[PDB]
């Protein structure tokens, strides 16, 4: 997406018709904001488990011919929400 | 899955590139998409199966060439089978085994 | 008490709005509101979660909080990570989680009463949120939704208008017009192949029931609805949810009726605790079976459940048995220890097994625990080896039995006639499916059996009756002589492909099948066949021959049958004398040398060599099969119209001949073509008359030659079928032709009165007085040799020559100008995109092709004389496949006639020149927008041998000159290139 | 109970491990019985094999 501006940080540009052509090309939009640099910026912040709904943004995926459904490994085992925080952030 | 990712890693295109779930002894797919031009693989060896078999899996489409299944011991061969099935008119394949599958 | 009720009276709406669909939406609300639905008001998301914690609180009995109902929504309900199926596997399969209640315990949570129905809630709700919608909560859970259309709106258009979180559990889509009403499942298919699955709820005697109120009014009862969406819709693992067609629900309700009652009685091992189901062939009889299986599973008190078909369609149907997963499909295979081990192992609680299996456990063992147990039997294909011997040691060491059958061969009237009769073997008709509510249904196709009269000189024998002298008496001259075996051949030679919808060289085709009753027969007659096509290829070195095979091995064996059927082939190879066997070999080995195939006629080789015959006669790569008993009775094939017969048939067997063509492929098949060459009409007279009434003929068949040229008005609807030669009158007087057609009402009910002449005219064109009247379009002023010997072809004497003659048909030429006109408006709304009404004859259009072949062919005989107005016809021809139009002109608007020798040569130089202005204007392509060489060049090549071009080969981008990581990335210049690259490849598909 | 065994349902079980556990007097030792979860994929699954 930043073969040229390129930006470490990104923006809210809301420009759904221009999402969904890397949605069929490269099937999946990572997100807006929710890409790894940007969440590296807010490292071992409370909390982890958003990652759970980072990923529903690849596996939206349906149009057209998904290859999803994939990405189910990162369980949560774990014994406290804090074990996990730290864990996870390190 | 790792497979999968292993797949996804190595910069390929989304173009059909996948593999699915599911045995080739029990869901061999696919074989209305295509007979294939150049296969490879790694079967594992010693693998033993469902006998001998209770379905009717000697009257499939690539068993009953051969006219005897591979039974449980000797659970190697359906692989190969299977393999040369799902190929061309030209096209070469290539397969591994042990050379213990002598006579047997 | 049952789910398909016989005796309903109906009701009338007038209305009670005629028009309007918020109207018929208060009439059903007040409907189902009487019939005990609860009619209340939910608008928002959250509010359907509050109404389901209403109900599930009622049905279950217990207590959530506030944080409890939301970890049961996030943990089991509406995980958003999960699809439609998994919602369908959860309706259907996974419907009790296990929740962790706050005092620390552990307990079951339902969704839907699998086994007390009646403790089940139900509600209906209204639209949110481009249409209407009507919804039905079952127990709050939406699961039948209705739409609403106008009064006029096709049924097509009934699909064409295809977040939120809830709306993913629906399985019945439920759509009408108010006065047909049909259901869905699974949302299949686009518009194209959603009419495969299109159903209609109907009365046990098989008559319809289409309008909207009596649909609801029936098919909506809460006993009913409850008892369909419960438990009789298969999840089929995976991705496939199968719902059936009611009179199969009937048939398992009436078998398990009279199986309670029999219990009830006490009165069992009796025919009056037995009975049968005589559903026809090709209604899906299977499904049925393993639902009536799974539901004897359920069954309180029944101890084994038996399956018995006839061999080896046994464990092909039981790995066919996977609707449930793991569906307990054993077989011991031959294991009458195996089998008495299944019955001391439990919970297979199916079990399939053959009737030789069961005789040989039977006659083996004589001391099993079963003799005393609760026993229910289900028959199939039952031949006649031991049909009532098995049935002898099935009364002799049996105590409880429940026997029933399905079958398409009644015995009771004048089948068998010396056999107990399947009223007597099993009792009550249980249930009947007949072939022609199934025909009026859309799933088999219609017949036109005619018989050949066409040689004086066995005439009499043709037409002979006496059954005793034509067993006895025939022979291989008085019935099977060389000019009249010769004759036949040239009348199958002559109309193969008229009747194989060959007449074009672009034309789709399809494969024929000749069966008769003697081997000697088939013996001569592929020597027969071979001699004549070599003879008729050395008459001008032009005529394509037919790939003739054919097979059998032996034999009319036993009587194995009533009356009449086929006498089953068996698998000894030589058993006949090298007469007959080598004879079979060496065809096998001239089709080896023409194949490549490596099947001898061993005891192995021979049957996979019949399987791989069977698999490569259905792809339409085999012109013509001789046949002496085989692929008669289990062989399907869904691209075979014309069965061809000489041979003397019965009551039903020769129904399972005729099936042997009437699947439905598409609306290029209408019906079968049965042409016999020895009189037989009669016999299916009696076939129908036992099937049904002196309706039921006209129902089935066919209409006489001139019924369908000047058309009918059927007697039963009215209908004003105008014919053929009425069409052409009107479309003659009625617009002055050709193109001076520009109001577009006036276009719209042009393209419907010639869509409406072209389905005409497929339908007339199985017919041979038709093929002769069209191919007297070709006169010879004079030419009498060739006049006289075309009619001879033709067996057309001077007396009916003359009123063909008189009779004129419209000009080609006028036609042409129609079918462009035609291509030219479905053109016109090809781009944008009263017109979402009009339909389209797509299928014909897709036939009658001509690939360039004949196109060329003609260029070529287009001596040499006129020269520039060859090319006026040229491109008068181009049509169907006219985006290769002009290029064609600048081959021989360019080069000279002179040049080109013959057919090849212009072919091949229409080739080099066709890849010569590829290249150069595929150098345009690349230039014109700065097309990066070998990306594109990649691109292109791939999109020629994928024969088409799309947005995906996502790597498109190196074609791109510069840069679309840019967020104004607008298409630039992506949708410009690509629709040069899709016009690039529409004229160039296949060619270069 | 193995009387009523193949009878639906099978999760009273873990209501039987109620039972044991209430033990407050006099000196527990409870606070034991929690080894036999439930996984298990569906309902009858748990059943047909916890009763096998």
């Amino acid at each position: 997406i930043e073969a040229g501006t390129d930006d470490i940080k990104d923006d809210a540009i809301k420009t759904k018709g221009y999402f969904i052509y890397p949605s069929q090309l490269f099937c999946n939009v990572a997100a807006k904001a929710n890409t790894n640099d940007r969440l590296n910026a807010d490292l071992n912040s409370i909390f982890v488990a958003i990652e759970s709904s980072a990923y529903g943004y690849p596996s939206e995926a349906d149009i057209k011919g998904l290859f999803a459904d994939f990405d189910t490994t990162s369980n949560r085992l774990g014994n406290t929400v804090k074990d996990k925080n730290a864990r996870l952030a390190a | 899955n790792l497979a999968r990712m292993n797949m996804f890693l190595h910069n390929i295109n989304y173009d059909k590139f996948d593999i699915k779930l599911g045995n080739t002894l029990t869901e061999p797919h696919f074989r209305d998409e295509k007979p294939f031009d150049a296969i490879v693989s790694n079967p594992p060896y010693s693998v033993k199966w469902i006998g001998s078999d209770d379905p009717t899996l000697i009257n499939d489409e690539r068993f009953a060439p051969a006219g005897v299944l591979a039974p449980k011991s000797k659970a190697d061969f359906a692989f190969v089978l299977h393999a040369l099935n799902y190929l061309s008119a030209k096209g070469r394949a290539a397969i591994v085994c042990f050379p213990g599958i002598f006579y047997r | 008490n049952f789910i398909v009720l016989d005796k309903y009276i109906k009701a009338e709406p007038t209305g009670d709005s005629y028009q309007s669909e918020s109207d018929l939406e208060r009439e059903l609300i007040q409907d189902l509101r009487n019939q005990g639905y609860e009619f209340i008001s939910v608008k928002s998301q959250s509010a359907m979660l509050a109404n389901v914690r209403e109900q599930l609180q009622n049905l279950n009995g217990v207590v959530f909080n506030d944080s409890e109902w939301r970890r049961f929504t996030e943990q089991y309900l509406d995980n958003p990570s999960d699809g439609i199926l998994d919602k369908t596997r959860k309706i259907h399969i996974d419907y009790i989680c296990d929740f962790i209640f706050d005092d620390e315990r552990l307990e079951n949570i339902y969704l839907i009463d699998k086994k007390n129905l009646m403790r089940n809630k139900v509600q209906i709700i209204q639209q949110f949120e481009n249409r209407y919608d009507v919804t039905i909560l079952v127990n709050g859970l939406p699961l039948v939704q209705i739409e609403l259309k106008k009064r006029g709106v096709a049924i097509r258009e009934a699909f064409n208008q295809i977040e939120n979180s809830l709306f993913k559990y629906l399985q019945l889509f439920v759509i009408s017009n108010g006065t047909d009403t049909r259901y869905f499942a699974n949302t299949t298919k686009r518009d194209k192949n959603s009419f495969d699955f299109t159903m209609n709820w109907a009365k046990s005697d098989n008559t319809l029931i289409k309008d909207l109120k009596d649909f609801t009014a029936t098919c909506f009862q809460k006993h009913t609805l409850l008892n369909v969406l419960v438990n009789y819709s298969v999840f089929d693992s995976s991705q496939t949810l199968l719902v059936m067609r009611p009179y199969q629900i009937a048939a398992t309700e009436r078998i398990l009726w009279k199986i309670k009652s029999s219990f009830t009685a006490k009165n069992w091992s009796k025919p009056e605790s037995g009975g049968y189901i005589w559903h026809t062939t090709g209604s899906g009889k299977t499904l049925t079976s393993f639902k009536a299986a799974r539901l004897a599973t359920e069954l309180d008190f029944i101890d084994k459940v038996f399956f018995v078909v006839d061999r080896k369609d046994l464990d092909y149907q039981t790995m066919k048995e996977y609707q449930r997963f793991s569906p307990d499909s054993v077989n011991g295979s031959e294991n009458t220890a195996g089998l008495k081990r299944n019955l001391d192992k439990d919970d297979n609680k199916i079990i399939v097994t053959t009737i030789q299996k069961l005789n040989n456990l039977m006659k083996a063992e004589s001391d099993l625990p079963v003799y005393n147990q609760q026993v229910v039997f289900i028959f199939d294909e039952c031949h006649r080896s031991q049909f009532g011997e098995a049935q002898k040691n099935l009364k002799k060491k049996f105590k409880r039995y429940y026997q029933f059958g399905f079958t398409g061969t009644p015995i009771f009237p004048e089948n068998a006639l010396g056999s107990e009769t399947t009223a007597s073997v099993f009792g009550r008709e249980l249930h009947s499916y007949v072939i022609t509510d199934a025909i009026r249904d859309e799933k088999v196709l219609k017949f036109k059996v005619d018989y050949n009269d066409v040689r004086p000189q066995f005439k009499s024998l043709e037409t002979e009756t006496d059954e005793k002298k034509l067993s006895a008496a025939e022979n291989q001259q008085a019935f099977l002589h060389p000019m009249r075996i010769q004759e036949i051949t040239q009348y199958i030679l002559n109309n193969f492909r008229q009747k194989t919808h060959r007449t074009f060289p672009g034309s789709k085709g399809f494969n024929a099948m000749l069966a008769v009753s003697s081997v000697d027969a088939a013996k001569a007659y592929y020597a027969t066949f071979k001699r004549l096509q070599e003879e008729a290829a050395n008459k001008s070195a032009t005529y394509k021959p037919l790939r003739i095979a054919t097979i059998f091995s032996f034999a009319a064996n036993e009587e194995q049958n009533a009356i009449g059927e086929i006498s089953d082939e068996t698998f000894d190879t030589s058993a006949m004398d090298s007469s007959a066997k080598e004879f079979l070999d060496a065809a096998i080995r001239e089709y080896n040398s023409h194949f490549k195939t490596n099947f001898s006629t061993d005891s192995n080789g021979f049957q996979n060599y019949y399987r791989d015959l069977a698999q490569r006669v259905k792809n339409q790569d085999i012109d013509l099969l001789i046949v002496v008993g085989m692929f008669l009775t289990g062989f399907d094939a869904p691209t075979l119209n014309t069965l061809f017969v000489d041979k003397n048939l019965r009551y039903h067997g020769l129904m399972q001949a005729f099936s042997r063509t009437n699947r439905i492929y598409d609306a290029t098949k209408t019906f079968g073509n049965i042409v016999t060459f020895r009189d037989l009409e009669r016999s299916t007279i009696d076939a129908i008359t036992l099937f049904g009434d002196k309706n039921t003929k006209n129902v089935v068949l066919e209409k006489s030659y001139t019924e369908y040229m000047e058309g009918f008005t059927d007697a039963a609807t009215g209908e004003a079928k105008r014919g053929f030669m009425t069409v052409v009158s009107e479309l003659e007087q009625r617009f002055p032709d050709p193109t001076s057609i520009e109001s577009e009402k006036e276009k719209k009910d042009f393209v419907k009165l010639f869509g409406e002449y072209l389905r005409a005219e497929n339908i007339l064109q199985n017919y041979d007085e038709f093929a002769t009247l069209k191919a007297l379009q070709q006169i010879d002023l004079s030419d009498p040799v060739a006049v006289e010997k075309f009619k001879a072809e033709h067996y057309v004497d001077d007396e009916k020559f003359a009123e063909l003659q008189t009779i004129r048909l419209p000009a080609d030429r006028k036609i042409q100008d129609y079918r462009s006109a035609y291509n030219d408006i479905r053109d016109w709304q090809r781009r944008e995109k009263d017109w979402d009404d009009v339909v389209f004859e797509v299928d014909l259009l897709k036939s009658q092709e001509i690939n360039l072949d004949y196109i060329l062919g003609l260029i070529f005989e287009h001596n040499r004389g006129e020269m520039i107005e060859e090319v006026k016809r040229l491109i008068r021809s181009s049509l169907g496949n006219r985006a290769k139009e002009g290029l064609v002109v600048d081959f021989i608007q360019q080069t000279n006639l002179d040049d080109l020798p013959d057919k090849a040569s212009i072919i091949d130089a229409f080739f080099t020149f066709a890849q010569r202005e590829q290249q150069r204007e595929a150098e345009a392509l690349i230039k014109e927008e700065n097309l990066n060489e070998d990306a594109a060049k990649r691109y292109i090549r791939t999109s020629l041998k994928r024969e088409y071009a799309t947005e995906n080969g996502t790597e498109l981008n190196e074609t791109l000159p510069k840069l679309s990581p840019l967020n104004p990335q607008y298409k630039t210049k992506k949708q410009a290139v690509f629709q040069k690259i899709v016009s690039f490849i529409e004229k160039f598909k296949g060619v270069g």
